[PDB]
């Protein structure tokens, strides 16, 4: 799993840093994911696995990994050619259920990303709206 | 310098 293993290493290395995660570290993780593009399904799986299992403090950094990977891929391969956003979209409800287990004050950070994704057409609005609704529902509960 | 979703 050479390319995937090197990606898993970069992803897991988040556990060795206290958030906020640096630009430099996010770039390293992102470059590893792009290099492993042949195995993009496995990369998406590893990110989702990480988000599912990580400590609450790493939920938002896990989302920043998705954002960073998706935006780099769109830049590098073309917006319509990017394989990562459509693949991340498949289990995105599950993913955000897990992300919303973050500390209370980190919920706003998730919404900021969602609003940027909508604004910049990173993901389809149809996909984004239930994710935003989920934020709001937890705010009332 | 920490990662931000707003920056290129």
């Amino acid at each position: 799993m050479e390319a995937v293993k090197t990606f898993n290493s970069e992803l897991y290395s988040l556990n060795d840093y206290k958030p906020p995660i640096s630009k430099a570290k996010m770039t390293q993780i992102t470059k590893a994911a792009i290099k492993a593009i042949k195995f993009y399904k496995h990369v998406v799986q590893s990110v989702e696995k990480f988000i599912q299992k990580c400590k609450p403090e790493y939920k938002v950094p896990g989302l920043y990994v998705i954002d960073s990977i998706v935006r780099q891929s769109r830049h590098q391969f073309g917006q319509e050619k990017d394989v990562f956003a459509p693949r991340f979209s498949n289990n995105i409800i599950s993913t955000f259920q897990n992300l919303y287990r973050c500390p209370g004050d980190d919920k706003s950070k998730i919404v900021t990303v969602l609003n940027l994704w909508q604004k910049n057409n990173v993901f389809k609005s149809e996909i984004i709206q239930p994710l935003l609704d989920m934020a709001a529902a937890l705010e009332h509960h | 310098p920490s990662y931000s979703p707003t920056s290129p």
